[PDB]
């Protein structure tokens, strides 16, 4: 079912780049009505200015020229009950720079009661030229490598001694 | 089918307090809202039934003229006890009693019916 | 003269006979549950003959003597008892007539008297009991034991409920409690899921939980079930462990109490499980089985025109054939059945039809050659045999079929017996069932003696409140479908308490019969029911049994492979390789690092894997590499690897296979059966039984082929409904009656479905589902109320219809169940016999260093006595060493700690202040004066007290108790953390186990329980391992589906922690009708292919029916076949000791 997965923090200029907000609900079973807002303020700017709402199925955008046009809604379609709520931009641009503060609001509709809830999941991410291979990833590469090449050397390294041991044996007897 | 308990006949003298004793039985637990207790008389086998005393959230005492205000409840339905007591008996009181009760979530009605027979 | 008389009298071969007829007469009139009022003048008479049958004994025998004759029997004293009762009846009596009436069932038990032989089976019975009072002892204690850890452990856990965060009006949760109760009051203020009886089950700890937000964890209220499933008390805490022990529901409260108390505390229901029900059951079945050995063969020892048709009469006797002729019948028979198993639901008109012209030329053969077969033998040779006479009534019933109950025409399919004479397997099931009637018949009538004076009692002590209270056991109002009401239906239930279904039922008897009346008949029936059913199974089955540089080269990579650090190495990887595999699930998207890690991991585990096959070739070679078998297994697993690693290089990947074979890397722990010595030993030990098992199967297979092919004549196609969608309910006939009536109203109504069971009758194959579940009693009765509800194939079902479908069921149950069952454990057991004859009789479950150790453990069996010691010499240390030895004190001791015991078991949920108080204080005496002893033999013995190993066992439990209450003492002022103290306190439980020192008869079965621990040990590697290789198959396969039934947040596959808790509630094979029901559904409506599951690559949530069907329905039978291996081991052992 649904996990909470964090978004990625670095996105290539020119290229397009999605922002995962996922929040999961206690209970499954359980059904409520959500609504989400993002606020974006850019780097070296302190505030924020929100963005986008996302109410109902059609998804509102601020006029604001920085992310007017290039935004596509991802999340969860048709529920009416989001959960999962997640930002996809196009033509990604160093304007697109900063903190990123996702709120969301729900409706849970119990036997009686009927409960607000406020949870908020912030992404920040820093535009790069060219995209940077993971340290995670080339550590592991050069990290396997050196195991293979070890235990290789290792093994031929046996059998120089226990081979040479076995030829002399022969020539004893 | 609910269980009860009543003499048949009860004999007092005239002048004495009657206790009309009942026994209520059902299974479950008795509900205050959920239980419900009626007694009416009549003079005779097939007289009209005039209704006396009821339970409904709490004892309702009709105070009807024919007893005058001799009647008084005299039972804990808790314990299934329905029981009232018709003080210093009058001889126009010989006649039927009967208790109905009527107890949720037990579908069926109990009845019980006293004949009341006043001495001399 | 009148003695005379009365003596001829009492001696005749017609009064016996005339006692007998009128008893049998008087149960048919018990069974009238409300008999027409002139019954009673029959029910004088019965009374007429029992006194006269009666009074002649006593006047024969007494001679005016006291009837001293008379009395001296113990069976006489019975018909006195029922006399008396019939006569003090009239006489002024008793308030309860139902509970004195139901003494009337005691005449059933005068049948035991009247019929032959019976006296002696009922004595044979008692005989059993007395051996059994060893265990007893022994099973009490043991339950006890595990009821203290429970209680300190758990009590007050299965309170929790969540109680809603905001309240109006200045509400608290102390107000709200008092003033109302109401289901629907209840409802609105705590969670309840969605329709079930009680509040849902939360908690604490992060690995437990969980309520919705908005709802916040409190503990208040009753425990679930009606507070009949609770923790709470010491005699509460013994009924949930006695159920854990039988096993009956057990996975509920197994499931309910690691909700509260979360999963860490799954390990409480390992060991209990695994000690307590496993093994304590074991040991009462070798009891009565080794002393049903002994009286079964102490007894034994002791004994030892005229003319035209003899010309054509002759010419038939030679068409015999029985070379020819008689063996091509028999093909024809197979084929006829083959033919029969052809049947579904729906099924085309053209087809339909050629089914019924097919049935009749088999009829017509099956009965041409019975014609014919007459003709050649003559009427009165022909009906000699007693095959032919079997043969003969098939035949007749069809041919009255075609013009004069269609379903006994269903019946031809026995006929496919016939084989049974050449097969030597079918020959020994035909055996099996004769001696229950046979020789054994006696023994047999018993059990149905029993069970129907159990079915008679349960009914009149609890018939009339079950329809007064239904309301208590019942919302609707009307009886529950299992209820004591009537003779069929009481003695339905009686019959489900013999398979171990006591505990749902016994529930509802309490609500509306109370407490003490319904435990009392509820544990009677379930240990005496028990014992008859566990001697005749026994009875049954023991009777039944009886340059050339490259030879260098070569050389030396075979001493690589040799040498102990590369065998060592290379076990290492293996357990490395498959510990990997744990980690990936649903959240392996969060921790994106180690995923990345552990893609690279799998390659440098692949090359090396690689490597290590090719020194495997150049030292073993070709022919030697091959001609093994665990070669080929790890030969295999490295290809599906390689595959794997070459097609990904390359790219070109995900489309199906490849991608599927992935899902087959779960089988890289596999390689590890080969390293382990103990994991390798009892692997050749079921290989040694698939050739004979195979035998065992076919029998099996057959056998239910005819129930599943007589089942789907009886039920194909009718298990449809029209349900309410919202809360499954069906609707009730008056309207909706058939499916074309059902499809109207969903065209103006939009949650009404018309749809079928899932498991069900509908095809051959799906028959053998629903026979499987009904065999295992797991998710049995939701099948059995479909099969009474039917009505026909395209109507909707009424309530109950058929009613007597039920007995389908039962006769099933009876012969695929009971004698199957009892066929499969004696070849198995019997087979592991002869492998133990084989190899000079020495055990096959333990590796040969395990050999030297059990001997070690044989050792200490010896009661050589050791030295006496001597008193010093100085007469102050002289007289406590005086005093000390003396056995009288010990006796003291002893007495002390049960005193000590009784003191744990008075705390209770809830208890107060001044109560607790004084709990703790006389627990300090206990310590002190314990602690007082271990110091005074101490003073005394010297370094001879150190020589005893019961004294080390007793000088180690007070420095843990004195510990153990110092700690609890400064965790209380550090304080922070309830939970490591309730942990800490178990040190307690400690000075309990002392008493087993005491007793000499329960330290033999102990004795037995450490020897067998070796063995066991092996069996629980390899089961751990075949676990975790379906735990891994289940978090690729089943993470994702639809949470239904018995999948639901825990308790799921989605991640390795939470499939090995499933897999362990399944090795019982409970429950596992529950997780495979979600699995079963494909397509909407049952569940949408294509979903969204955010933060996940992978679509739809849909269990894949085949797959699903064949990864359950294999382990359960794995799992059975392991666990009737722990058997096997447990009864070795236990002969060996009590035979010493
Ligand atoms: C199927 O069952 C549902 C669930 O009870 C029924 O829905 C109820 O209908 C009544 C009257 O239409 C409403 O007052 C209740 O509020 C409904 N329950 C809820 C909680 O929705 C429904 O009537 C049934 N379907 C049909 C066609 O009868
Ligand atoms: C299936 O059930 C329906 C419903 O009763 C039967 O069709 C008719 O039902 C209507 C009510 O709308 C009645 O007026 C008719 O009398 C019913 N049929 C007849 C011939 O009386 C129908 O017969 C049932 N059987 C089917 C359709 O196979
Ligand atoms: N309904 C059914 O199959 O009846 C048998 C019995 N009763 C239940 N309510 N169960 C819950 C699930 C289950 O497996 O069906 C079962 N769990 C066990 N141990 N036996 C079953
Ligand atoms: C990028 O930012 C600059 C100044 O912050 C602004 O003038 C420009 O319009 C932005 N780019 C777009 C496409 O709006
Ligand atoms: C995210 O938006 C892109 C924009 O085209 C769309 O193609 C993609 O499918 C969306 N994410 C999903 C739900 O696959
Ligand atoms: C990105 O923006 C530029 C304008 O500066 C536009 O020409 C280009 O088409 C955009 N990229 C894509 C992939 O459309
Ligand atoms: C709760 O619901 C109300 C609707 O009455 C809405 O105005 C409010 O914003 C919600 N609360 C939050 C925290 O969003
Ligand atoms: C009140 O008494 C009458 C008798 O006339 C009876 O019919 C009725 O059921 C009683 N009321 C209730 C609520 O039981
Ligand atoms: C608490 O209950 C009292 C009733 O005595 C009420 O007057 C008061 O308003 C309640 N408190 C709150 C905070 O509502
Ligand atoms: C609903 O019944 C109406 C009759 O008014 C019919 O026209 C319609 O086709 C039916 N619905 C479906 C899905 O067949």
């Amino acid at each position: 079912g649904c996990v909470e997965v964090d978004s990625e923090t670095e996105a290539v200029y020119g290229m397009t780049f999605k922002i995962l907000c996922i929040s999961c609900k206690r209970r499954s079973e359980t059904n409520a009505e959500t609504f989400t807002e993002w606020t974006f303020r850019q780097k070296g700017t302190e505030e924020f200015v929100k963005i986008l709402r996302y109410e109902n199925e059609v998804l509102q955008l601020e006029e604001d020229e920085r992310f007017e046009g290039r935004v596509v809604w991802n999340g969860s379609r048709g529920t009416k009950d989001l959960q999962d709520l997640s930002i996809f931009i196009t033509n990604v641009t160093y304007n697109h720079s900063g903190d990123y503060e996702c709120h969301v609001y729900r409706l849970l509709f119990f036997e009686n009661y009927e409960h607000n809830t406020s949870v908020v999941k912030k992404i920040h991410i820093e535009v790069v030229d060219k995209a940077n291979r993971d340290m995670a990833s080339i550590v592991s590469e050069i990290m396997m490598y050196v195991l293979i090449v070890v235990l290789t050397i290792w093994l031929v390294a046996e059998m120089i001694y226990c081979y040479k041991k076995i030829a002399a044996a022969t020539e004893t007897a | 089918s609910m269980e009860v308990t009543v003499p048949a006949t009860l004999n007092v003298l005239n002048g004495s307090d009657a206790r009309l004793p009942c026994t209520f039985n059902s299974c479950y637990t008795v509900n205050h809202k959920q239980f419900s207790l009626n007694w009416t008389y009549q003079e005779c086998n097939n007289c009209s039934e005039e209704m006396f005393l009821q339970f409904r959230m709490k004892i309702i005492n009709l105070k009807l003229e024919r007893f005058q205000d001799r009647v008084e409840f005299s039972g804990n339905p808790s314990k299934y006890d329905v029981s009232v007591m018709l003080r210093n008996v009058q001889p126009e009181d010989e006649g039927i009693y009967n208790c109905y009760i009527m107890n949720p979530p037990d579908r069926h009605r109990g009845h019980g019916k006293i004949h009341l027979q006043v001495l001399m | 003269p009148l003695r005379r008389i009365s003596i001829k009298i009492l001696v005749h071969s017609l009064f016996s006979m005339l006692i007998m007829c009128t008893i049998l007469t008087n149960c048919i009139f018990m069974t009238m549950n409300n008999p027409p009022d002139w019954t009673k003048n029959v029910e004088y008479t019965f009374t007429g003959i029992y006194t006269f049958e009666s009074l002649v004994k006593i006047l024969a025998r007494g001679f005016c003597v006291g009837e001293f004759t008379f009395l001296r029997d113990p069976w006489n004293w019975l018909d006195f008892v029922v006399i008396v009762f019939a006569y003090l009846t009239e006489f002024v009596n008793l308030g309860n007539v139902s509970a004195l009436r139901t003494f009337r069932v005691l005449r059933a038990l005068k049948t035991i008297s009247v019929i032959p032989g019976l006296k002696t089976i009922v004595g044979a019975l008692i005989q059993s009991v007395k051996k059994l009072s060893d265990v007893m002892i022994l099973t009490v204690f043991c339950l006890s034991v595990f009821a203290l850890i429970g209680l300190q452990l758990f009590m007050g856990n299965l309170k929790h409920k969540c109680f809603r965060n905001s309240l109006e009006n200045n509400e608290t949760l102390e107000s709200i409690m008092n003033t109302l109760e109401s289901e629907e009051d209840f409802r609105k203020y705590f969670y309840y899921l969605e329709g079930s009886k009680d509040a849902l089950l939360c908690g604490f700890s992060t690995d437990s939980g969980q309520c919705p937000e908005g709802y916040t964890c409190v503990k208040i209220g009753r425990n679930p079930d009606y507070g009949y499933t609770s923790f709470d008390t010491f005699s509460w805490a013994f009924l949930a462990l006695f159920r854990l022990m039988t096993q009956d529901y057990w996975e509920n409260l197994y499931q309910q109490t690691l909700r509260a108390a979360g999963k860490t505390y799954m390990i409480f229901f390992v060991v209990v499980i695994f000690l307590g029900s496993f093994y304590l059951i074991n040991l009462i079945l070798a009891v009565v089985a080794m002393a049903y050995k002994e009286q079964n063969q102490a007894n034994i020892e002791e004994a030892k025109c005229s003319p035209y048709w003899i010309k054509f009469k002759k010419c038939i006797y030679f068409i015999v054939m029985d070379p020819f002729v008689d063996l091509a019948i028999t093909i024809c028979i197979v084929l006829n059945t083959l033919f029969m198993a052809m049947e579904h639901h729906p099924m085309t008109e053209e087809f339909k039809n050629v089914l019924a012209i097919g049935n009749l030329v088999f009829t017509g053969i099956f009965a041409a050659e019975m014609v014919l077969k007459l003709i050649a033998m003559d009427p009165y040779e022909y009906f000699q045999v007693g095959w032919n006479i079997f043969d003969s009534l098939i035949v007749t019933l069809s041919l009255v079929e075609l013009f004069l109950l269609s379903v006994l025409r269903s019946f031809r399919l026995l006929r496919v017996f016939k084989l049974a004479k050449s097969w030597p397997t079918l020959n020994m099931l035909i055996k099996i069932i004769g001696n229950s009637v046979g020789a054994l018949g006696n023994l047999t009538l018993v059990l149905a003696i029993i069970v129907f004076i159990f079915a008679v009692v349960g009914m009149q002590l609890f018939g009339k409140s079950y329809k007064e209270c239904v309301c208590k056991i019942n919302d609707d109002c009307t009886l529950p479908r299992w209820h004591m009401n009537d003779f069929f239906h009481s003695f339905l239930i009686v019959f489900r308490v013999l398979c171990g279904e006591w505990i749902e039922t016994m529930w509802d008897c309490m609500e509306v019969a109370g407490q003490a009346m319904c435990l009392i008949v509820y544990m009677m029936v379930m240990v005496i029911g028990n014992l008859v059913v566990l001697n005749l199974f026994l009875a049954l089955l023991l009777s039944s049994f009886s340059g050339k540089i490259w030879w260098n080269i070569r050389k030396t990579c075979y001493k690589i492979v040799e040498h102990s650090w590369f065998e060592s190495f290379i076990v290492l990887m293996i357990l490395l390789s498959s510990g990997a595999l744990a980690f990936e699930d649903i959240y392996i998207e969060r921790k994106k690092t180690i995923k990345i890690i552990l893609e690279y991991a799998d390659k440098i585990f692949t090359y090396i894997f690689i490597l290590e096959m090719l020194l495997k070739w150049i030292a073993y070679g070709y022919k030697t590499y091959f001609t093994n078998a665990w070669c080929w297994l790890d030969f295999l697993i490295v290809d599906v690897s390689l595959v794997t690693l070459v097609a990904n290089t390359l790219g070109y990947s995900d489309l199906g296979p490849i991608k599927s074979l992935r899902t087959l890397r779960a089988l890289r722990p596999l390689r590890a059966l080969s390293r382990f010595e103990g994991m390798r030993v009892v692997v050749n030990a079921l290989i040694g039984a698939i050739p004979s098992i195979m035998n065992v199967l076919l029998v099996c297979l057959i056998f239910w082929l005819i129930f599943s092919i007589m089942g789907v004549n009886l039920f194909a196609g009718k298990f449809y409904e029209c349900i309410n969608t919202t809360d499954g309910s069906r609707f009730p006939a008056s309207q909706v009656p058939n499916r074309s009536e059902c499809f109207a109203l969903m065209n103006v109504s939009q949650n009404v479905r018309w749809k079928n069971l899932k498991v069900n009758f509908d095809n051959v194959g799906l028959g053998y589902l629903s026979l499987l579940q009904v065999a295992t009693f797991k998710g049995w009765t939701i099948i059995m109320y479909a099969a009474v509800d039917s009505v026909n194939v395209d109507k909707q079902p009424k309530y109950e219809y058929s009613l007597y479908m039920y007995i389908y069921f039962v006769v099933f149950i009876i012969f695929g169940s009971f004698f199957t069952l009892n066929l499969f454990i004696g070849v198995i057991i019997d087979n592991f016999n002869q492998q133990k004859k084989k190899l000079g009789g020495q055990d096959i479950f333990m590796t040969e260093e395990q050999k030297k150790y059990y001997n070690a453990m044989k050792k200490l069996g010896s009661k050589k006595p050791q030295k006496p010691i001597p008193r010093p010499g100085n007469k102050i240390q002289g007289c406590i060493f005086d005093l000390v030895t003396n056995q009288a004190f010990d006796i003291s001791i002893m007495v002390l700690i049960c005193l000590n015991m009784v003191t744990m078991m008075v705390e209770k949920e809830g208890q107060s202040q001044h109560m607790t108080e004084v709990l703790y204080w006389i627990n300090v005496v206990f310590i002190i004066l314990f602690t007082g002893e271990c110091v005074l033999k101490l003073i005394s013995l010297r370094h001879y007290y150190f020589t005893v190993g019961w004294n080390i066992f007793d000088f180690v439990v007070v420095i843990i108790s004195i510990v153990g209450m110092f700690l609890a003492d400064l965790i209380e002022t550090y304080f922070v953390s309830p939970t490591l103290f309730r942990v800490i306190r178990l040190a307690r439980i400690g000075r309990i186990l002392r008493l087993v020192k005491g007793a000499k008869g329960i330290r033999t079965l102990l004795f037995a329980l450490m020897m067998s621990l070796p063995a066991l040990f092996n069996i629980g590697l390899l089961l751990f391992l075949v676990m975790f290789i379906y735990a891994i198959f289940g978090m690729s396969n089943f993470a994702y589906v639809k949470k239904e039934d018995g999948i639901n947040d825990m308790f799921n596959f989605e991640t390795f922690g939470n499939s090995m808790i499933c897999l362990f509630q399944i090795t019982t094979s409970a429950g596992w009708d529950g997780l495979l029901a979600p699995i079963l559904n494909s397509k909407p409506p049952d569940c949408d292919p294509k979903k969204v599951h955010p933060g996940s690559s992978v679509e739809g949530d849909c269990g894949n029916p085949s797959v699903g069907i064949f990864y359950f329905v294999s382990y359960i039978i794995i799992s059975f076949l392991v666990v009737v291996n722990m058997y096997i081991a447990v009864i070795l052992e236990n002969f060996s000791v009590a035979t010493e």
